[PDB]
């Protein structure tokens, strides 16, 4: 029984050190293995400063706030190969730090167990596809977790503001921070965000206002795993603000609220908040689902570890994420729908809905 | 090391009387303070933890504290005669220190 | 449910060594911490040592002569090993840790849960 689990993590560092060698070989020994198109867009964007426009840019477009351009400006000096070498190492280092933060938030620590966890979960579909393009999701997750784990107002506020300046999606953590009654954190984060907007306006040729105006002014693919994507896939035409999308998001709001009320610890609350944010977002690719690792760790090591439901859900989530159902379906997706194939693009949505319902019911029956 | 000081002067154990005990600390223990109750010949038992969080299952010692570098317990009633010895500690400096403080009944 | 039992009490001589044992039932050591507290006869409580049961043992106060190891998942054993102080009564208790990060990692303890154990009668 427990004898098998004990001896596996006694040699955590070399299984982490074994998968990294395979990961750094796949990129540098396969055709189209180390293109890093997103890192290319990140770097070759701020190069057009002092001449031309950063938004009249194409790469065989840059649609990030000017604060990101200011941040990435001191990156075109370094040769691209060295930066590409360092980026992946930073990514796995951030993942290891995230697992360590989750362990400490539970109430214990173990370096070997964290190494084994990172080695096992490095190849999950969201994490697997995250570092294929060169995205920055893991760093933002690490920043949010560091802000959550801290106890000082200024540290957390500055971390949240800086994380939300570069990308506009990780501003949903304010919902959790208001839920935990940690006031003045939202105020300091808002001040930091406004200073980031001001400096972005000042550094570039007043392009931030135009960027925000254009922001207000494909989604039918199978990679998009949000409500809008699934409704559009089933219907065949764009859903938008339809007569069922309001009910579809409506009932997910109430399920998320009930599930949040069920749990009464930091990691569970932040996991439910991030799941709600993932489900509500209009465009949420599969690489945005890197938040299922802390949720899995909470399922396996949290207070509810004594139930035989939590175990079933954890194992099912692990196998489902490892298999990668939408990636498999992507080979059948038409260019622009047979219903046995169109009805399978909602597996992650139904899994999340079932998890929310189960947590809500077990929270209700416990009073 | 962070020392502790109390005022072992509680007496007369009159039924329904209020109780106040002070644990005067040094340095900064932050909010990592707990209190215990022990009867003669028996092991102690936790009463209040986190310096402001009451436990689950203590009906006769419903109180709190201040957390402003000085800690008090408001034992509103003394119905079961609550004859025991109470202690305060800290668990912040990687070392744990205790105190004193008993209660006696009327003559 | 949760139980803690001690057995290593005796009448050791002024010089030598002895060991203690505090077993458990109904929970797992991987999520909690174990401490030992002693009390001289006619005096107050005094803390001796602390452990994490997941990473390692520290906090040996100033009379540093004990060992205080744990054999996790092997009969749920907690054992102390003294190389000599004075007559007292020793207890074993359980607690939980809380972590915080302010430019560096600091931690404290929640407080020993009501799951205490009865004492021993060691005597030099």
């Amino acid at each position: 029984g427990a004898s098998a689990w004990r001896r596996v993590r006694a040699w955590g560092p070399w299984l982490l050190g074994l998968s990294v060698a395979v990961r750094l070989a796949w990129a540098y020994l396969t055709p189209h293995g180390a293109d890093l198109v997103d890192l290319h867009v990140y770097v070759s964007g701020p190069a057009t400063l002092g001449h031309g426009n950063l938004y009249e840019f194409t790469y065989p477009p840059f649609t990030y706030p000017p604060f990101a351009a200011v941040v990435f400006w001191p990156l075109h000096l370094i040769p691209f190969t060295l930066l590409g070498l360092c980026w992946i190492l930073g990514t796995i280092a951030a993942l290891y730090a995230v697992v360590r933060l989750s362990q400490r938030l539970l109430g214990f620590d173990d370096a070997r167990a964290a190494a084994v966890w990172t080695a096992v979960t490095m190849w999950t579909e969201p994490v697997r596809s995250t570092l294929d393009y060169g995205q920055i999701n893991v760093l933002l997750m690490l920043l949010i977790l560091l802000a959550v784990a801290s106890s000082r107002w200024w540290i957390s506020g500055t971390l949240i503001g800086l994380a939300g300046g570069v990308k506009l999606t990780p501003l949903v953590s304010g919902l959790y921070f208001l839920g935990a009654r940690r006031w003045t954190t939202a105020i300091w984060a808002g001040v930091v965000f406004l200073l980031t907007v001001v400096v972005g306006i000042a550094v570039v040729g007043e392009q931030g206002r135009y960027y925000f105006t254009d922001l207000l002014g494909p989604i039918a693919t199978v990679f998009n795993q949000s409500w809008r994507g699934g409704i559009s896939r089933i219907l065949g035409h764009d859903a938008g603000s339809g007569v069922l999308v309001l009910f579809a998001y409506a009932v997910t709001a109430i399920l998320a609220f009930l599930a949040w009320r069920a749990v009464n610890d930091r990691l569970g609350q932040i996991c439910v908040v991030e799941m709600f944010g993932l489900l509500i977002s209009p465009i949420s690719w599969t690489h945005h689902w890197v938040w299922m690792v802390p949720f899995m760790v909470w399922l396996l090591h949290g207070p509810w570890r004594d139930k035989v439901g939590a175990k079933v859900f954890g194992c099912g989530w692990l196998v489902l994420l490892l298999i990668g159902v939408p990636w498999l379906l992507s080979f059948a997706q038409p260019d622009i729908r047979p219903w046995p194939l169109a009805w399978a693009g909602l597996v992650d949505i139904v899994a999340a809905i079932a998890t929310l319902t189960w947590m809500a019911v077990v929270g209700r029956r416990s009073g | 090391d962070i020392q502790m000081t109390q005022s072992p002067s509680s007496l007369s154990a009159s039924v329904g009387d209020r109780v106040t005990i002070t644990c005067r600390a040094s340095q900064s223990v932050s909010s990592a303070v707990a209190w215990y109750q022990q009867k003669p010949g028996k092991a102690p038992k936790l009463l209040i933890y986190s310096a402001s969080s009451l436990y689950s299952g203590v009906p006769s010692r419903f109180s709190g504290s201040r957390s402003g570098t000085d800690f008090t317990l408001t034992i509103s009633s003394l119905q079961p005669e609550d004859f025991a010895t109470y202690y305060c500690q800290q668990s912040s400096s990687s070392l744990i220190t205790f105190g004193q403080g008993t209660k006696v009944e009327i003559k | 449910e949760v139980q803690l039992v001690e057995s290593g009490g005796g009448l050791v001589q002024p010089g030598g060594s002895l060991r203690l044992s505090c077993a458990a039932s109904g929970f797992n050591f991987y999520y909690y911490s174990i401490h030992w507290v002693r009390q001289a006869p006619g005096k107050g409580l005094e803390w001796v040592a602390s452990i994490s049961s997941s990473s390692g043992s520290t906090s040996y106060a100033d009379s540093v002569k004990g060992r205080f190891t744990i054999s996790a998942d092997t009969s749920k054993n907690t054992a102390y090993l003294q190389m000599n102080e004075d007559t007292a009564v020793y207890y074993c208790a359980r607690s939980q840790a809380v972590y915080y990060w302010d430019l560096w990692w600091s931690m404290y303890h929640t407080g020993f849960i009501d799951y205490w154990g009865q004492g021993t009668l060691v005597t030099v």
